[PDB]
RNA sequence: AACUAAUCCUAGCCCUAGCCCUACAAAUAUAAUUAUACUAUUAUAUAAAUCAAAACAUUUAUAAAAGUAUUGGAGA
RNA sequence: UCUCCAGGCAUACGCGUAUAACAACUCGGAUAACCAUUGUUAGUUAAUCAGAAUAGGCAAUAAUCACACUAUAAAUCACCUAUAACUUCUCUGUUAACCCAACACCGGAAUGCCUAAAGGAAAGAUCCAAAAAGAUAAAAGGAAAAGAA
RNA sequence: AACUGU
């Protein structure tokens, strides 16, 4: 879940459970050359790779062997008619084996 | 997780969320609804409506029977505190 | 409120990250001794980065501590420290700490204290020597490096001899 | 100026009766227009080790009024040898045991190409072992001892009886005993405690053991025997031989202690090393005696013999200790017998790289003024009790 | 499953995919609490596939078939949340009377404005939390001049508003 | 140049290393004095009980290295006693050199790539690699071991080839010294060696790998480490003999390696036939490097009281066979 | 009838009148906008001078009675 | 493929998409070609590379291959004793011909490796003006070699 | 002083 507040943990505190997930992910054809078992995903920047591992394993029942994630910087060179820089939204690319 | 001394990460299992996934097998509710399906008149649930639907019948029956007292208000559903529940309405202590 | 760089819990004679913790109260009665004449060994005369004069490591009995070095202080010397105020003057060797009542008139001294229990504040620089101008009963006159001749009680502690770099004033 | 007090620190309304001043406690934050509230101690609801503070020694339940003086590796005795003798109630005989000297007199004991193999090992231990041009004592000093032990251990071919002993890894030796009513404890570690199934042969006869009664422990006024020892008020009474009970080799043959500090100021003096060895060697022997004969205080009918070797990779110290008495409460009586060989130089100097002076190779990559006698003395201790 | 991230193989290459109306709020309210939780994931799964398909379309520089499908799902997903939130809000008010799930209060900043400050949970209390005390919730004396300026600024805005209306009125006469 | 980790968790890691090295890994052991084998068990039983139950040492502060530290101590002791017990039977071991956690280095080029961007766009650049390994223990001798198969031996099993670049799999190129090292300097007389001992960390151990679902890769982790260490180590000796890619070895370089996960023990044999992996030197070479490895096997079952139960001599026999083997 | 150019009417403003006023998420004063401990936490002096006195020094405003008396280097 | 030139590669700092493919040929490059411009899409993958408990007790002796050898310019937490905790791999950085100098500046810019295997092109075309600038050469002479005052 | 296209 993104854009939400998570409970602070103290010693002996309850296990963290997300009953409804706001994370939305997109499977993308590999831009680079990757092994066939490897799968690329565009995921929210606040998601952890463990969350993706749990996300795929639980919601989609997909077995995962390895995960590699990268952050792609969004170009801010573009400017509008007023000469105000336009920033491409940064996205996280996750390589899941 | 928490980073200990020497800047070494130590994952806290409690702080790592566990995705509770509902069982969608046999569930008739789907991404879309037919254009055939007529819309229902919106009746949002409120504290008064929830009290009327759930709490009012119990108190009404007890009041007529005479078995109503201030000590047993929690019996009708009052929670003096939200502590102890996995989901606390206030302060909110659970993720969506 | 500033974090002290002298963060060592215990006084030590080893260089401290180096800086050596100096002691300007010469007569601190060390363990297993009475408040009476006791002797210490000048183990090594090293240089203190945080002080102008070079420090002499004085080790006696069960306690080791750094101190400022006098003109002739060198490694392996034996230095005496006495608190007893004898009826007659106590034998004085260069650099030894005794009450001004013990010291004899005219001896060059250093690391003197203006008031009893104040601690050494004058003649701690290189080449500075205070002359014991006069001595009577429990009173003595010490010429401090500021050129102020001051009279103090005999309880004040004076170390005989000039400070190291004896010819500092003679530098040309 | 001498400052009394750490130099670091240097460069109505409430009393009124009938009403209480208002404070920003309700605000939950400081505001200049409200008085400072009085805050009671905070309760976290759980115990945090990060913010937990160890209680002072006196508050501890294990606190004991009597002070227990504990000696460890870093402890350095002010009097060195003299203090160690008094604490351990031992009598010192200069040189190694007569038996040990005779062990290497046998030609079979001498290793084939012993000097050459030692020379090669020293060169390997200093230069060839690592890719660094000039390895430091922190590295080569542990290695040279291990290589020499292996070279000595290779003699199992000549003497199969050497298979009866094995070397542990930094076992812990500890004992507690009283000297003239002074509570003394020695805590020791490090070494490989070479242990054999049988005790090392007794060096001194019972008549010599009784002769030690004449010997008197030297005293050093005014300094106390407990100087340089860690004064402990929270302690537990323990005797440790370095192994749990049932160990196949209950008898320790040798106790090795190495000083690999590269810098001389970081290196303990040879006298201090032997003093540390004496206390540590004494503790291990005492633990064996207490286990065998219980906690009773008496003259030992069968002395316990243990050895210790201390080296920094260039200087080698050989120590042999025989425990003759367990009645250590008194300062006079039967005394333990210790044989000491000190300042045995394997080599005066070693050049880790070829030394070219005036375009001439004055010094090769090898030990300078190498003394094979030191290894022979080392070999004598290792083979003692087998050959 | 991986296949769930993708559309029906038959639907691939189609101009559009036949889909119905989005879930309305009342129908979701009629559904049970457990059903609502189950539905959200079902709604989400289609959204991810549509989002998954859309990104591939962006990579291929191709249009997304039946883009209204994604909007319908989002409407269904959004309607679910309010219904679930409404039930949570009703129970919270009854048991505690709090109109907000998170503790909060109105506080004055250093600029003299009054803003709702949401309280934060801390492992330590505020009085032993020096940093929290370091945080400023008080207005300086000089802000009184700013407050007067703010009142004057509001009056100026109304005066400018009348000027804006006057110019619009002129053209109304000119146009008509 | 790429920085290669001998022990890695990558899928098909053994295949990846073989492709860069041109090593063929045949499953099983290579084609081929009594010492009271029962006595070794009793001696080894005491050694296991010695460290686990008898030796007294300060507890580690971390509390996580305790399991790893214990495994190292028992393995070292068994090795130490084994050398002494085997010394009377084989005098070669007396002259042999045993290395404790010393590093093996090797540097070689396999594959190529074209720079796609930058000031050097379009220039062809070879893929540079480096393996630095520190085997738990290894035995170095001054005489080459008996060859396990004749030079130029060809088998149907083929070297792997990697679809993706080494970068795609986690492997990062860094500029630093190129090193080829046998575990000791060229000055050291022992320019050959018998066996290598490896201890796998907890992260790569069988229990974690099975939990991670990479149970099949447990052998791959075993295979990758063995192939990396032996090839890197064996190649250095041939370089110490003057042989390089264009001066490929005239005699195959052969040796053994054992990898243990703390409980299971695996035995590996490597023969180095080709020093030519550069395109120029490999342009004309029919030889291939051959590796023979055995699956990991438990050495004992459990430690009860002061008596270890279920010790497996079969693994011990392989160690006995390795220790007794000497050059012909 | 030519290229460069030019053409236009509202964007809004201004002054009085009237009126006072009392109306997403997430992150943040730590280093503001850094999801949880550190480190206690904080604005404001006669209003002056410039200026006038042709400089400059005390000094120099900021309904009728009446700009009168008084005051003032009796001068601005 | 030929002729010729000879500081190259990493990290730090800074920059922030200038990266790459495609499509454009107007504007930007201090002129074009060609793109560094314009538009579109892609990119940089980390358990290993990089960034992000407490209280007491107690420490004399530089380095220089540290040994000898001296010296003056003066140069070294640990470990013990207790208390407390009790099974961990996430987050973030990763592209580029790049930065500070108004610029695709001429200079400014920390460190390691290495000196060509790395990295490059002085020629927009034609003519062979004079004059001017730089370089080389001198019959005989030598201020109209490097020594003295 | 020599030296050299100064």
């Amino acid at each position: 879940a993104r854009n939400v507040l998570y409970p602070l943990y103290q010693l002996g505190g309850p296990q963290l459970r997300v009953f409804r997930t706001n994370f939305f992910i997109q499977l993308v054809r590999p831009g680079t050359a990757q092994p066939e078992d490897t799968v690329q995903f565009r995921i929210p920047m606040e998601m952890t790779r463990v969350d993706l591992r749990n996300y795929l394993e639980q919601i989609y029942n997909v077995p995962v062997a390895a995960v590699r994630t990268r952050v792609q910087h969004g170009s801010n060179r573009r400017r509008d008619h007023k000469n105000v820089r336009i920033k491409k939204p940064d996205y996280k690319v996750a390589y899941v084996q | 997780g928490i980073y200990t001394s020497d800047r070494k990460f130590v994952q806290i299992k409690e702080m790592v969320p566990e995705f509770v996934v509902p069982d969608l097998t046999g569930f008739k509710l789907k991404p879309y609804v037919n254009y055939r399906a007529p819309a229902g008149i919106d009746t949002p649930l409120t504290a008064k409506a929830l009290f009327q639907e759930t709490v009012a019948p119990a108190i009404e029956k007890d009041f007529k029977e005479g078995t109503f007292d201030a000590n047993n208000l929690e019996k009708y559903g009052f929670e003096p505190t939200q502590e102890g529940k996995l989901f606390q309405l206030y302060p909110k202590n659970f993720p969506r | 409120k500033f974090v002290s760089w002298k963060s060592r819990t215990k006084y030590t004679v080893k260089p401290v990250k180096n800086y050596r913790m100096i002691d300007f109260l010469r007569f601190r009665p060390e363990k297993e001794k009475a408040p009476e004449p006791f002797e210490e060994k000048v183990v090594v005369v090293r240089y203190d980065p945080c002080r102008s004069a070079d420090i002499a490591l004085v080790a006696g009995g069960s306690r080791k501590r750094w101190i400022i070095a006098t003109e002739n202080m060198k490694a392996g010397d034996t230095i005496l420290n006495s608190n007893h105020i004898g009826r007659m003057a106590v034998a004085a060797q260069e650099g030894d700490a005794h009450p001004l009542g013990a010291l004899p008139v005219g001896t060059l001294i250093n690391n003197v204290e203006s008031e009893p229990g104040r601690g050494a504040q004058y003649i701690r620089a290189a080449g500075t020597c205070g002359v014991l101008l006069r001595k009577v009963n429990g009173t003595a006159i010490i010429q401090l490096p500021s050129k102020r001749q001051m009279q103090v009680l005999e309880s004040c502690t004076a170390t005989v001899g000039r400070v190291s770099n004896v010819n500092h004033n003679q530098r040309v | 100026a001498y400052e009394w007090g750490v130099r670091s620190t240097r460069k109505r309304v409430y009393e009124i009766p009938g009403l209480e001043p208002i404070t920003y406690e309700g605000k939950k934050h400081f505001v200049p227009w409200l008085a400072r509230p009085i805050f009671p101690p905070w309760e976290r609801g759980w115990n945090d080790p990060r913010f937990h503070r160890a209680a002072p020694i006196h508050e501890q339940t294990l606190y004991k009024e009597e002070p227990c003086y504990i000696f460890h590796q870093r402890c350095r005795l002010l009097e060195g040898m003299k203090q160690a003798l008094w604490l351990t109630k031992t009598k010192l005989i200069e040189g190694l045991p007569k038996k040990v000297l005779s062990l290497v007199d046998d030609p079979a004991n001498h290793i084939e190409n012993q000097e050459q193999r030692v020379l090669d090992i020293i060169s390997h231990a200093r230069l060839w072992h690592s890719t660094e041009d000039i390895p430091k004592r922190e590295t080569y000093c542990p290695l040279i001892v291990d290589s020499l032990i292996q070279l000595c251990k290779s003699q199992i071919l000549k003497h199969p009886s050497l298979a009866r002993r094995t070397s542990a890894q930094n076992c812990t030796l500890a004992t507690t005993w009283n000297r003239e009513s002074l509570l003394l404890q020695v805590r020791g570690t490090s070494s490989t405690i070479l242990s054999a199934k049988d005790p090392l042969p007794v060096i001194a006869s019972r008549e010599e053991v009784e002769a030690t009664r004449s010997h008197v422990l030297e005293t050093f006024y005014p300094i106390s025997p407990t100087i340089d020892l860690q004064e402990c008020h929270v302690y537990e009474v323990k005797d440790d031989t370095g192994f749990q009970e049932g160990y196949p080799y209950p008898h320790p043959h040798t106790l090795y202690f190495l000083e690999k500090a590269n810098l001389r100021p970081q290196r303990f003096l040879p006298e201090q090393l032997r003093a540390k060895m004496l206390l540590f060697a004494f503790a291990n022997a005492l633990a064996q005696a207490r286990l065998l004969y219980g906690n009773t205080a008496k003259v030992l009918e069968q002395p316990i013999v243990v050895q210790s070797v201390g080296t920094d990779g260039r200087v080698f110290q050989f120590l042999v200790l025989q425990l003759n008495t367990t009645d250590l409460a008194s300062s006079e009586g039967v005394k333990n017998l210790v044989w000491t060989d000190s300042d045995q130089l394997l080599y005066r100097h070693f050049w880790c790289r070829p030394v070219i002076k005036k375009k001439v190779v004055v010094e090769p990559v090898g030990p300078v003024d190498f003394q094979p006698e030191t290894f022979r003395k080392f070999l004598a201790l290792y083979l003692h009790g087998v050959v | 499953g991986l296949e769930e991230f993708f559309d029906d193989p038959k639907n691939w290459g189609e101009e559009k995919v036949k889909s119905g109306a989005s879930w309305t709020c009342q129908q979701l309210r009629n559904k049970s609490n457990e059903d609502l939780h189950k539905l959200w994931y079902v709604l989400l799964k289609e959204r991810n596939m549509l989002l998954t398909l859309e990104q591939e379309a962006k990579r291929q520089r191709l249009p997304m078939p039946s883009p209204e499908r994604l909007e319908k799902v989002v409407d269904s997903m959004d309607n679910v949340d309010k219904v679930v939130q409404e039930r949570e809000d009703a129970l919270r008010l009854l048991q505690t009377g709090q109109e907000k799930p998170r503790p909060g209060a109105w506080r004055r900043d250093i600029f003299g404005r009054i803003v709702w400050h949401k309280f934060k949970q801390w492992p330590i209390p505020w009085y032993l939390n020096k940093r929290y005390n370091r945080r400023r919730f008080f207005a300086m004396p000089y802000v009184d001049r700013f407050i007067r300026l703010r009142i004057e600024k509001h009056a100026r805005i109304e005066a400018r508003k009348r000027s804006l209306q006057k110019k619009k009125e002129k053209i109304l006469h000119a146009k008509f | 140049k790429y920085v290669v980790h001998p022990q890695i968790s990558a899928l098909n890691a053994d295949r990846w290393y073989q492709s860069f090295t041109k090593t063929v890994f045949v499953s099983g052991l290579p084609p081929a004095p009594s010492l009271d084998l029962a006595a070794l068990r009793a001696a080894v039983c005491d050694c296991i009980l010695q460290e686990q139950v008898y030796v007294r040492r300060r507890r580690p502060r971390s509390l996580f290295d305790r399991r790893q530290a214990l495994a190292s101590s028992i393995l070292d002791q068994v090795v130490r006693t084994l050398v002494n017990l085997l010394a009377p039977l084989n005098p070669v071991l007396s002259t042999a050199a045993l290395d404790c956690k010393r590093s093996v280095d090797f540097y070689w080029l396999r594959g190529e790539e074209r720079i796609p961007a930058g000031h050097r766009k379009g220039h062809i650049d070879a893929l540079r690699y480096q393996i630095n390994d520190k085997p738990h223990n290894q035995i170095r001798i001054s005489k080459q071991l008996p060859e396990f198969v004749p030079l130029d031996y060809s088998i149907p099993t083929e070297i792997p080839v990697m679809k993706c670049k080494p970068d795609k799999l986690p492997l990062f190129r860094r500029q630093y010294e190129n090193s080829i090292f046998t575990g000791s300097k060229t000055a050291d007389p022992c320019c050959y060696g018998h066996t290598q001992f490896h201890l796998i960390p907890d992260r790569l151990k069988r229990e974690r790998l099975i939990r991670q679902n990479q149970a099949e890769q447990v052998e791959a982790v075993f295979r990758a480490n063995a192939i990396a260490s032996l090839f890197a180590w064996t190649g250095a000796q041939a370089m110490y003999q003057g042989f390089w890619s264009e001066a490929d070895v005239t005699r195959p370089f052969v040796s053994q390696a054992v990898i243990t996960d703390g409980k299971y023990f695996s035995f590996f044999c490597y023969q180095l036939n080709t020093l030519a992996l550069t395109v120029q030197a490999d342009q004309n070479n029919p030889r291939k490097n051959l590796c023979w490895g055995s699956q990991s096997q438990p050495l004992y079952e459990t430690v009860e009281d002061n008596d270890v139960k279920g010790f497996d001599d079969g693994t011990l026999l392989q160690i006995v066979h390795f220790l007794l083997n000497k050059p012909r």
